[PDB]
């Protein structure tokens, strides 16, 4: 295609996979499995599932901080995810498990304008490319899946659907602690 | 605050998909020091920062993302990503930061600043959707 | 007014009320009554006065969150107000109930360099349009005769008699959140 | 970082609803093009806010109950918060400041070309007369003559 | 030096010490002692050292706030320092004494990605000019031989014997307050 | 958000108090006007800080005890903190960086007109040689002849 006679239209596509060494990269396998590659060796897995893996209502972050067995980058990423949730006020909707340096978090997404809506909005912001599978309305978005599970994992050939991209995490970095409610007077 | 990172331009094979040594002139990359709503300049700053990070800084035993958490604001305008998200939710074309388009003279090497190919409804927009933008760009090229 | 020979001077005046459906609009009725409409149905009422409404040093924030029953926009606005208070260190000044899903917050403003002046600073920055009636040289050393600041929900009527509605106070203060807060614990 | 929102439909026109007792007013492409570059323009920030309001009511489906999360995200993209900070800083020192209410522009009698509106300043809780900042109007007219 | 004949190169050095009344000024006396002017009457003394002063694992910031016997500017600077620490998770590391209204905060700095590394990363930025003395390619895995970092309050004297005063470094750290904190509870 | 603070006065002059033994240093409209648009200039940020200090001390009554709430609000309006972040990034990376102390400008001997000062970059525990950044000086001279 030529414009004004002499000019010719040409394109490029940026390879957002060489940035793994310094930038978390969102990613998607299928509608019920998305991924965040923190490094070549390790990453986080975000699934939307009917079935749960944490059957209790304890997160218990303080003991995990005291033990200090978890991976710091993964903890930072899930902290960015949680603090990015707008108007999180139901603590019982979240449970966790950090035994032996593990990272596992569960958001109970069990109608318009609730905690599940905020968790889902942060989910589609984190995995921006591929989460649209799981428009017109945004103020309350709902999926048939009941639970959102965040876990640690080893990195593999996970990006089957959408290309990797750092844009979701870099966009959520600026949004931390913007819509959090007050829970204590002295804060 | 406004971005500041100096783009210490040539895109290598590793930075690109199915391409080899796309090099833009000084005039094209000079617009990244002033333009604020250009996705390509932000990604250029990100790639240059990644390059200098792997080259200069010693790799840690275990990876950490403190440095990117600190330099994200200097390397890129987060509000551009915010605007792209806003266009994404409102069911109108947006940029996912992957594909860009520019114009080169067939007789000279002088290129324009690449602009993002807007995606809409899960697919790239046709060239006829934003042909007016291409013509306006070429008009500014002949004028400038 | 003619300038040079052809340039006419004309003026605009933007109508902020059309922005009601998408943003809060800070307003002002008089010096002792200010309003924040969130849409056309509801809003907050910020009054400086001398009479108590809350007579207990409690604020059930956690139980209020657990029970929900409140308007989320109003909760977020009062959260933005509280987090924007510079240099807050006296929890007993703040009181609230939130029973039945309502919203009712009281700041106990009863010297230079205290917690009351920060509350007045944020109060003026919220109702930027008409809080000036409630000196420039005495900044960060401000004081008012009024003892209490009551932030309580209300249904919406035409309250803007002194100054026009405007979103600029809330939008400008959204960047103030968690900026001057002290640390109360070793892990935040 | 910086604003990025772009107005949609190459000048821009404020309708009757967007103005207090005034008909529809259109500003050409030349004046609106200044809003892409300049950062200390209150009027451009208000244009971005009004355009975003128009798009939000037009496109997004209305919720069951109002939510202000959208502006809580988009405030930094639509406006320069530090411009409001400068306005507040001039407010607390009794320097003249803009409360984003009133604006003024030069308008050519014959051609109809207009400069970018500059915000009218208030001090003592009242609009400054046309005499206090007449130097600003004359220098803006010099700029508009140079074009 | 004349560049291209007509032009002459000239230099100016800003006296940033005159910005004392409006904003604090970081400065360095030696690799072991750094200072922060807050006006000409007081400031903070940061010291990497081997001898502790606290000798307990208590940081009663909440009792310190309730009593309200401290300087608010110094407490805000301490809050900016503590919040700016990237990935602080060992509450036992920090222990502070605010008895009688004073300020005294000790970080126990006793391998990449440790709490001592984050504390030193913030320390090198708070005193940005001249803390490098305390292999420039190693950033994430910085570890100094000193065992503790002690931040006290002190009446100001001419402590600048190695580096000039500079407001830059506190202004930089103001923008990194709540950008790397880990979550410690389900509700913040 | 983008900085917005406007220097008060045309041109701008730094008195001897603001400088380490350099008397009055005055810059014309050409250099000062660049600070409205240029974002990656340390000297313009320092000019805004010094002007804000002057305005604050002369206008606002000093408090009984010093409070730094004012600068905590105005830090993002007076300076580009991302410039400080960039300088820190170059400091840790061992790239040359600016510690905001020393600046250099090209002074026209006859007309007396000067360019906008650029910061003298620092490394190795000292200031660089003029030979290292002579390319920057040559480019500045090339720009300053070409208008
Ligand atoms: C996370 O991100 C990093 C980048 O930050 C990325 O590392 C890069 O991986 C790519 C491959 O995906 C590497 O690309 C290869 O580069 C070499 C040249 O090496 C350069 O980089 C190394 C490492 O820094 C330097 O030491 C060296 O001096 C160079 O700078 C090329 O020779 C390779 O070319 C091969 O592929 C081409 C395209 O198909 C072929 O045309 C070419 O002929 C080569 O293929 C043939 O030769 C190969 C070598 O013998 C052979 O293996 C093949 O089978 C075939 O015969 C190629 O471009 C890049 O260098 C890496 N850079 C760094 C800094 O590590 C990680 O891969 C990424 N990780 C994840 C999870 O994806
Ligand atoms: C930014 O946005 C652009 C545009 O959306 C993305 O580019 C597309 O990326 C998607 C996902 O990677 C591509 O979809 C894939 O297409 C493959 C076939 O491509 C060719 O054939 C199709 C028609 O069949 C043509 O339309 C296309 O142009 C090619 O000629 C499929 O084989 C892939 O299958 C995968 O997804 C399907 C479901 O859709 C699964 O059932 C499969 O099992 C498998 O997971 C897939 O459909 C799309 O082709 C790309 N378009 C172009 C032209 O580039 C960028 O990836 C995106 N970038 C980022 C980082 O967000
Ligand atoms: C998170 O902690 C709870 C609470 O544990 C107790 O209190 C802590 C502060 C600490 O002092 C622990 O040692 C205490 O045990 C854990 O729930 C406990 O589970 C054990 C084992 O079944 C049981 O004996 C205790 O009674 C429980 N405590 C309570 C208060 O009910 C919980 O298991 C921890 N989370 C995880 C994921 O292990
Ligand atoms: C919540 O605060 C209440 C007091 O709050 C007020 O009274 C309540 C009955 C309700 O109307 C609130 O909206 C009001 O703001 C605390 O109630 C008492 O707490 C004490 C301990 O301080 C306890 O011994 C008493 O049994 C409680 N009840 C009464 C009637 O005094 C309550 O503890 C706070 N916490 C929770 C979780 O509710
Ligand atoms: C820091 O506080 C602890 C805990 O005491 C409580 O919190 C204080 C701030 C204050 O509110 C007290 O009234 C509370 O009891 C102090 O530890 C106590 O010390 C006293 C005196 O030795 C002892 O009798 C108590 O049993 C201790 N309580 C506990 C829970 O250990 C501590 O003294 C304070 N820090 C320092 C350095 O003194
Ligand atoms: C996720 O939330 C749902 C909804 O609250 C929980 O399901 C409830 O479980 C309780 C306790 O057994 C029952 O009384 C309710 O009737 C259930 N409600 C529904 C709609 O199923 C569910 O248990 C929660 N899951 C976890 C792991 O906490
Ligand atoms: C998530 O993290 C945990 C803890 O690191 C992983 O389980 C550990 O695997 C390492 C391998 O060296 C062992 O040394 C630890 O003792 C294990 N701890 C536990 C929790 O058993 C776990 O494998 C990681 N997640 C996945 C799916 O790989
Ligand atoms: C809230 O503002 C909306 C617009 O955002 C107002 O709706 C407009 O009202 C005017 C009244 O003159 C009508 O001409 C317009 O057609 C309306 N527009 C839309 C999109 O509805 C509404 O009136 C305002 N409500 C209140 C209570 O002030
Ligand atoms: C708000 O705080 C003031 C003090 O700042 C309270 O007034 C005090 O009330 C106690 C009650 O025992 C008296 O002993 C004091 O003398 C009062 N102080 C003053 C200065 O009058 C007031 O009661 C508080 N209000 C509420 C509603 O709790
Ligand atoms: C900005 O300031 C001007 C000047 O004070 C305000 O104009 C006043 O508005 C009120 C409310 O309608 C009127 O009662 C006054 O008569 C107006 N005075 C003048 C001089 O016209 C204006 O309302 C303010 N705007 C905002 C949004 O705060
Ligand atoms: C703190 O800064 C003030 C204000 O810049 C300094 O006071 C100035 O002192 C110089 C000489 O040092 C005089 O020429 C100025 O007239 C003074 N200005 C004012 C407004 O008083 C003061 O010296 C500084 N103090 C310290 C201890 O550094
Ligand atoms: C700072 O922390 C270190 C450990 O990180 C403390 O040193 C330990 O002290 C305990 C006291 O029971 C000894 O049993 C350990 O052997 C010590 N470990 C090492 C490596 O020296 C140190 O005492 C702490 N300092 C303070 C002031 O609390
Ligand atoms: C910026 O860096 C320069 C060069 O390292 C510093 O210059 C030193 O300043 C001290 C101040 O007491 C003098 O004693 C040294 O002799 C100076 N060194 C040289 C080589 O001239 C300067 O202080 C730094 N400025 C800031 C604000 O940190
Ligand atoms: C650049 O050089 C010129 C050369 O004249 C400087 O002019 C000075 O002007 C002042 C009055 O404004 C006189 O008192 C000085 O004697 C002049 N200096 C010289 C060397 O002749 C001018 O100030 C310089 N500009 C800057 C910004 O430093
Ligand atoms: C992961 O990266 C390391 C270097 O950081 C490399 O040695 C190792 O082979 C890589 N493993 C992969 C590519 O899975
Ligand atoms: C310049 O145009 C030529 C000829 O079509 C093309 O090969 C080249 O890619 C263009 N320049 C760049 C930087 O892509
Ligand atoms: C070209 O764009 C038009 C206009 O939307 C579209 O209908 C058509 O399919 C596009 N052409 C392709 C995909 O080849
Ligand atoms: C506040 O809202 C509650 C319901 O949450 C309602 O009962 C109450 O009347 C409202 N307050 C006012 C003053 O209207
Ligand atoms: C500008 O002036 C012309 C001529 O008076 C008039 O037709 C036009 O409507 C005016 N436009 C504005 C923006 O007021
Ligand atoms: C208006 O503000 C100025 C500056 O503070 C003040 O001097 C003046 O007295 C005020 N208005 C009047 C006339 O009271
Ligand atoms: C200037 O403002 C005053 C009110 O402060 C007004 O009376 C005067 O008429 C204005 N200027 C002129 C000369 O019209
Ligand atoms: C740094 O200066 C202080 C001033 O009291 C001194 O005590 C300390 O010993 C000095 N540093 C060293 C390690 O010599
Ligand atoms: C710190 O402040 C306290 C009062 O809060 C004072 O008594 C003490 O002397 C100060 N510290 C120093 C070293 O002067
Ligand atoms: C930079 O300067 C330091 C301090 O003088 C010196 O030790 C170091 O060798 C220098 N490095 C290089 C590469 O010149």
């Amino acid at each position: 295609s030529l414009y004004k006679g002499v000019y010719e239209l040409q394109t490029l596509e940026l390879n957002m996979e060489t940035l793994n060494m310094t930038m978390p990269l969102s990613c998607t396998k299928n509608n019920s499995h998305h991924y965040i590659m923190v490094g070549n060796e390790t990453g986080l897995e975000l699934t939307l599932t009917n079935t749960s893996i944490i059957n209790h209502k304890f997160c218990n972050l303080s003991d995990a901080h005291k033990k200090n067995l978890y991976d710091h980058a993964l903890m930072s990423i899930i902290s960015t995810f949680h603090l990015s949730i707008p108007n999180f006020n139901q603590y019982e909707a979240m449970s966790c498990d950090f035994n032996g340096g593990k990272i596992s978090v569960q958001y109970n997404l069990s109608h318009c304008g609730t905690v599940a809506n905020g968790v889902l909005q942060t989910f589609m912001r984190m995995a921006w490319g591929g989460s649209y599978i799981a428009c017109g309305n945004w103020d309350c978005i709902m999926t048939s899946y009941q639970y959102l599970i965040i876990q640690n994992t080893t990195w593999e050939d996970h990006c089957q659907f959408s290309r990797p991209s750092p844009i979701g995490y870099l966009g959520l970095l600026s949004q931390r602690t913007r819509d959090i409610y007050i829970s204590r007077r002295l804060l | 605050g406004t971005f500041t990172w100096t783009l210490s331009y040539c895109l290598t094979r590793w930075m690109l998909i199915e391409a080899e040594l796309k090099c833009f002139g000084n005039t094209a990359v000079a617009k990244c020091n002033e333009k604020h709503d250009e996705e390509f300049c932000d990604m250029l700053r990100l790639f240059d920062f990644n390059k200098q990070a792997i080259q200069r800084l010693k790799a840690p035993a275990q990876m950490s993302i403190q440095l990117i958490n600190k330099a994200v604001n200097a390397l890129i305008n987060d509000q551009l990503i915010m605007k792209n998200h806003l266009r994404d939710i409102m069911c109108i074309p947006y940029c996912n930061y992957s594909k860009y388009w520019y114009l080169n003279h067939t007789t000279t090497g002088r290129t324009s600043l690449p602009k993002c190919w807007l995606v809409s409804n899960g697919s790239y927009l046709n060239e006829t959707h934003f042909s007016d933008d291409i013509e306006q760009q070429a008009d500014n090229m002949i004028t400038e």
